[PDB]
């Protein structure tokens, strides 16, 4: 197919790379504006040198080394009603209400898919008309389902088999034998010698653009998100309106715009004053993830796959600004200053970039989603100076199936460590940056390698894995070093993203079925020899390697979510309300964002504890004996002592006999646990951790 | 905590030994391998004792413990390297809310008798279902040539 | 305490139909949902118009209404 693309202005940008990743036959991208300082802060394709220059002739280049199988071409000049007939789907990023008015009719006169995606400060806007009558073939997104049978028989309602899902009535299934659907008792042929079913498929109407602004139809999973849709609808009419009066988009952060701002529309006073405020710069994650939702819809509106969306979609993110209780950015410090971030400093301001270039980072994984993190982080700026940096650790080779989800990976790029390349694209986005590769799985075999020290600069953990039992080790050791966890999960199109902050939030609970199953041993006797009951029979010859291909546009939400959590956790002591967890369902335009749950307390004899609390107990001067730990204990806290066992091994015991309980009473809990196990101490490890039981929990932290 | 469960079930399972299990003991390095000795009744199989292992996964409530025996036992439920087949450890049974217990009894109901419905070993279940007198006759002499001192 | 009737998707898109009272936990339509569809309890969890719902309280405090719509969200892997 051919699309063609107006206005490179990141958001466009982001569109054309996942169109081009997906694998669209041809594009047509069309951008006169010059490039200024001010759109570097989101567009991963410019540069400092590609500067006074056309985005378009700019980034022809950088999209075309991405796939070099598409073809990506430049248009220069004028877009009339000669060369819209030519292309099967146009998107619009950043018009001016005109350009969009004009070519949304001729479009709708001609016949012809249309896209407007539209970013201004936080909050995004999305709108499409596929026509009159657009039909869709398979709006399911997973496989029919599937049913066996054994015998039939004739009869005037018919009479079916089932052997063992469920088939609903009425609806349409194939198999009389390899013949049209017939539908169902089975809706002349007395004999008897499995079943699927079809789907149907939908008629959709949409609306031309000057028709959808007089009423709007936004998408909306409850009753109190129409209201809010509704307001920032007229808070964007309220924005183009000043663009077309005054001439000049409005200044950042400043009060007299937004005053006019507000009472041009007159609702929702304050979020439209705040929105006019923050209405000033293009940010890296609220485009990424508007830009992977477009490109979803834009893809859904060529092969006829899943439901197009209605009329209109809105992103509201509010919350990654300072509290009520602090203090708003001022025009002064919202002034550009010629540096390639003037579109995050257009909203935030100075002083949270300067927060921002100290922080240092640990992500876990380069792999899908962990590309699309390290160009979050170096658009935004984590790290790139001397008092801070990155570190990405992986433990996985580069493949050929690889160059098919290789957002950074090239294919003379094969057969090296992925966490070496990785870093290199990331340092090649700005050289100020600084990324240490590490080739070291993080498991409990390699924990000397990332001991007490190692984690004493770390200020923050991103996790990008493909199993349960890492993401559990992971969040295990964060808990324990009391840092930040980013999680993400895509599996097809479903994805979510989620943060856990200690001490507000909840700790992650992996799901133990689940782990359990991975890596699980042969089953000796369940099916091996005699049964075969299923169609899992292939562990016989030792689904097969549990591969589940990404698409590019889940991978890009779920980093914009990410680093739209990111901004915030990295802007000081938050009060819980303040933080989001994120699931979206693209296919079906599924898209919620909750505020997480309080951590869970539990309650024994005397001891109110939660998931992040610990039991802190020093030594002596020489060190303090077995004895005096449990008489402390039990001088302390009202808590007994059962059961004290470190790891694998156990020192105490509640009842052995007098005489084992007083060979190991008078011992050094250190001597003890090297007479137990024959392996030294480690002599980097500062605190030991220690299991107990009461009478009948949090750990021991044994602070050597 | 699959370290913390082995350990709280041991000083209970010890509390109240069954009467087929004998010198239940540990190593008290790794609290997740046991050890024992019992004495099946039905005969042949009252002559000498059997030594097996309890072997426990790192996650023991989600994943079934490993109960390969140590012997040379003679049996048509039994493979001959020393593991062994129960229904109620199994990936369609196995359950987060079972204890050891009712597994050790199960495999004592096991190995008091045959089950003859998925023998492991097919060598030995033909000869139990067409001729269980030599089958009989040889296992006692098996057993003698290869079994526990005393129980 | 009358019974009512809800709709749960899962998802496979289908909207299975289920009978519950607005007097028992969370916990006990989370088992029902297991055992209609085959999944385990702590593999996946329920919402319902955007907020998510709490296993342990009633599904009175939440209010639901007939014929209402309760969406399973599966806790997915990969990446
Ligand atoms: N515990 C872990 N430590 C380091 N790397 C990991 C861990 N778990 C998963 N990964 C890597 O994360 C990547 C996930 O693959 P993908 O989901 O395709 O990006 C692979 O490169 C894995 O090797």
């Amino acid at each position: 197919a051919r699309v063609l693309v107006s206005g490179l202005q990141g958001l466009g940008a982001e569109v054309a790379k996942n169109l081009v990743l997906m694998g669209v036959g041809s594009l047509t991208l069309h951008d006169p504006h010059p490039t200024c300082w001010s759109d570097l802060a989101a567009q991963f394709l410019l540069s400092e040198q590609d500067l006074e220059r056309s985005r378009a002739e700019a980034s022809q280049e950088l999209l075309a080394q991405l796939n070099r199988a598409v073809q990506v071409v430049v248009h220069t000049g004028d877009i009339t009603e000669d060369l819209l007939l030519d292309f099967q789907v146009v998107v619009l990023t950043a018009a001016k209400l005109e350009e969009q008015l004009k070519v949304g009719t001729l479009c709708h006169k001609h016949g012809v898919c249309f896209l407007a995606a539209d970013t201004r400060g936080l909050v995004g806007q999305l709108f499409c008309d596929f026509g009159e009558d657009f039909t869709v073939q398979d709006p399911t997104e997973a496989e029919p389902l599937t049913a066996a049978i054994q015998h039939i028989s004739q009869g005037s309602p018919g009479i079916l088999t089932l052997r063992k899902h469920y088939f609903r009535d009425g609806d349409l299934v194939t198999f009389l034998n390899d013949c049209d659907p017939r539908s169902i008792e089975i809706g002349t042929f007395s004999r008897y010698l499995a079943i699927t079913e079809v789907k149907r498929p939908k008629t959709v109407r949409h609306k031309s653009l000057d028709t959808a602004l007089l009423q709007p139809h936004v998408v909306a999973q409850s009753s109190q998100e129409v209201h809010h849709a509704h307001c920032l609808h007229q808070a964007f009419c309220a924005l183009h309106k000043f663009q077309h009066l005054h001439g000049r988009p409005p200044q950042p952060w400043d009060p007299v715009d937004a005053e006019t701002v507000v009472g041009l529309a007159r609702l929702d006073e304050a979020l439209v004053r705040t929105v006019a405020l923050s209405s000033a710069g293009v940010l890296s994650p609220m485009v990424a993830m508007l830009g992977a939702v477009a490109a979803q819809e834009v893809l859904k509106a060529i092969s006829r796959k899943f439901m197009p969306l209605d009329q209109w979609l809105y992103f509201d993110a509010l919350d990654c600004l300072p509290e009520d209780g602090e203090l708003l950015p001022s025009p002064e410090d919202c002034a550009l200053r010629g540096s390639r971030y003037d579109g995050q400093i257009a909203v935030f301001g100075a002083g949270f970039q300067e927060k921002l270039r100290r922080q240092h980072y640990l992500l876990v994984g380069a792999g899908a989603i962990g590309c699309e993190l390290l160009k979050v982080f170096a658009l935004v700026g984590l790290g790139a100076g001397n008092s801070g940096g990155l570190t990405v650790v992986d433990m996985d080779h580069i493949e050929r199936s690889n160059l098919s989800r290789q957002f950074l990976f090239r294919s003379q790029d094969v057969g090296r460590p992925k966490a070496e390349v990785a870093a290199a694209a990331a340092r090649g986005l700005n050289p100020d940056l600084q990324v240490i590769p590490l080739t070291y799985p993080l498991d409990p075999t390699t924990e000397h390698i990332y001991g007490d020290n190692f984690f004493s600069r770390v200020d923050g953990v991103a996790a990008a894995l493909d199993s349960f039992q890492a993401r559990r080790y992971v969040a295990a050791r964060c808990t324990h070093y009391l840092k930040p966890l980013l999680e993400a999960g895509t599996s097809g199109t479903w994805g979510s993203a989620t943060v856990f902050m200690p001490h507000v939030t909840e700790a992650y609970r992996a799901p133990a079925s689940a782990a359990a199953s991975e890596d699980a041993p042969y089953p000796v006797c369940t099916v091996r020899y005699f049964p075969s009951t299923a169609e899992h029979t292939l562990q016989w010859a030792r689904i097969v390697g549990q591969i589940i291909p990404a698409i590019a546009t889940t991978t890009a939400a779920v980093a914009g979510l990410l680093g739209l959590e990111l901004y915030k956790v990295v802007s000081g002591p938050r009060p819980r309300s303040a933080f989001r967890h994120s699931y979206l369902h693209l296919a079906e335009n599924y898209l919620i964002r909750y505020m997480p749950f309080a951590p869970a307390i539990q309650t024994f004899h005397h001891l109110k504890w939660t998931s992040w609390d610990r039991l802190k107990v020093p030594a002596g001067q020489p060190e303090r004996t077995l004895e005096s730990l449990l008489a402390h204990l039990q001088e302390q806290h009202g808590l007994r002592v059962r059961i004290l066992l470190h790891g694998s091994a156990l020192l105490y015991a509640a009842g052995w006999s007098p005489e084992k309980q007083a060979q190991h009473l008078p011992l050094r809990v250190t001597e003890l646990v090297q007479q137990l196990t024959g392996q030294a101490p480690a002599p980097g490890q500062r605190v030991l951790v220690l299991e107990l039981s009461c009478e009948g929990f949090p750990p021991l932290h044994y602070e050597l | 905590m699959a370290s913390m469960r082995v350990v709280k079930e041991l000083e209970d399972l010890q509390k109240k030994p069954p009467p087929y299990l004998r010198n239940l003991s540990s190593d008290d390095a790794n609290v997740l391998v046991w050890h024992a000795l019992l004495l099946p009744d039905q005969p042949p199989y009252h002559l000498k004792a059997f030594n097996l292992r309890i072997s426990f996964p790192p996650e023991y409530p989600f994943k079934p413990p490993m109960i390969k025996f140590t012997t040379k036992i003679y049996h048509p439920n039994v493979d001959e390297n020393g593991q062994i087949c129960l229904p109620i450890i199994s990936s369609e049974n196995w359950k987060p809310s079972t204890k050891t217990s009712q597994v050790l009894e199960a495999l004592n109901v096991l190995v008091n008798r045959p089950n003859i419905r998925e023998p492991l070993r097919m060598d030995l279940a033909d000869l139990l279902t067409q001729n269980p007198e030599l089958f009989r006759k040889n296992a006692e002499e098996f057993t003698l040539r290869f079994g526990v001192d005393r129980p | 305490d009358e019974p009512l009737s809800i709709l749960v998707r899962n998802n496979k898109g289908r909207s299975s139909t289920y009978e519950v009272r607005l007097t028992q936990t969370v916990a006990h339509l989370k088992q029902q949902v297991s055992g209609l569809e085959g999944v385990q309890d702590d593999l996946f969890w329920l919402t319902f118009e955007g907020k998510p719902l709490e296993d342990q309280l009633p599904l009175g405090e939440y209010g639901l209404k007939p014929l209402s719509t309760v969406f399973m969200n599966l806790r997915l892997r990969g990446g």
